[PDB]
């Protein structure tokens, strides 16, 4: 059983880049408690739980500072207050993917004006990803995430009637939300080589 | 995996 | 404006590893080619447009046609000029995790759920027509060509399979696999430019630039 | 700029 209601109340509850980082080492903390409030999440065995957040942050994260930023059409809110804008993202070598975030989710998202129930939705549905490797069991993961996508078109259907692809129109974000989320991990990757830009302690877990 | 586990609980 | 009984007539219309995946890819691209055009109203568009569109989703339109001709064969792959690839053959010229990716997220759920090629040819059509695309000129008839595709998906589902109300998810959801295998896809074939031992043929080269 | 794709889309 997955009530709309309650994924609704998970949600509820220098170098740029480097304020990027401290950015989503901070926020990942909070991820794992929003995974925690998702129906029937906690319920699954730890190797399950740590191998689907350990194959979504990057995009789990992204969905969320997404959304936060579709108010400030101009660059991106982080969780620590801080506004990146395109130019320090540009000016400090970060423009490609940045205009990506900015075209393919902030900005979509406020055209279509998406809320934070449907939000809550798509980032639950990254986050029951039954094709992560090592499972234990990769049928209830897609048990769950069947589940949810239902609640999901049964919302669209009643809140935004006459608007019949609305569902559908949600759910082709989860492609871009993708290319994106692995073009972070490898430009992350690529800053922990180098090595001289900071990164703080759970952001290093997650990258093995 | 350390932080992972011991925030889940 | 957008018919299923058009986009299926184009799916049919259109029919040592890596080297022979790199021979098959370039010889399936002149195919993919006349896939688009027979797509309705690709070929209306600016031809600047067409290029962009085929040229920012080839390295995942080929994967869904070598994944869904693949269903039959076990534990490999069928490629386009009839020769199959086997995961012992994957492995053993060093490109064993991908292989195995392209054979769990897409081959083996194409089976599952027994896909047919109008959905086949609806997901290209919807992976054909991403108006995110870098460069377009009218972003939105793209867009609205999408929206077109899959709400004509939509209703091939609900008329054909009633009883998978869920059918037309389990379809969309599996993009997000594609764009993922695709650009690993890219990463590899890349890399594969550097070194030269790879023989690439004419058209895969331009692809690769 | 790309030769095959654009002697491809006409004919
Ligand atoms: C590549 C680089 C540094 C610049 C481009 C953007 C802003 C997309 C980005 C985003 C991320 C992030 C991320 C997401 C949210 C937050 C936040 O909530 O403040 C902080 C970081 O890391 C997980 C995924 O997205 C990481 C790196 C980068
Ligand atoms: C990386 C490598 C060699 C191994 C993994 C697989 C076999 C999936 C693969 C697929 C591709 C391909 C491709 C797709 C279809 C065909 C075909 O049907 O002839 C041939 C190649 O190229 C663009 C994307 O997918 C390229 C490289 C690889």
């Amino acid at each position: 059983d997955m009530p709309v209601e309650k994924i609704l109340e998970a949600e509820l509850a220098n170098d740029p880049v480097t304020n990027i980082c401290q950015a989503a080492d901070k926020q990942l903390f909070t991820l794992v408690e929003w995974a925690k409030r998702i129906p029937h999440f906690s319920e699954l065995p730890l190797d399950d739980q740590v191998i689907l957040l350990r194959a979504g942050w990057n995009e789990l994260l992204a969905a969320s500072a997404s959304h936060r930023s579709i108010a400030v059409k101009d660059g991106i809110l982080l969780t620590t207050g801080l506004h990146v804008h395109r130019n320090s993202a540009h000016s400090a070598g970060v423009g490609a993917i940045f205009d990506r975030v900015l075209t393919e989710l902030v900005s979509k998202m406020r055209d279509m004006q998406m809320d934070k129930t449907e939000l809550g939705c798509l980032r639950a549905i990254v986050l029951f990803n039954p094709d992560s490797k090592g499972l234990s069991n990769p049928a209830e993961v897609e048990a769950l995430r069947e589940k949810v996508y239902a609640s999901l078109e049964a919302y669209c259907k009643h809140k935004y009637p006459e608007q019949p692809g609305r569902f559908a129109k949600l759910l082709l974000r989860l492609p871009a939300l993708r290319s994106i989320g692995l073009k972070c991990l490898e430009h992350l990757f690529f800053f922990k080589l180098i090595g001289d830009t900071p990164i703080d302690t759970f952001l290093m877990e997650m990258l093995e | 995996h350390k932080i992972l586990h011991r925030l889940l609980q």
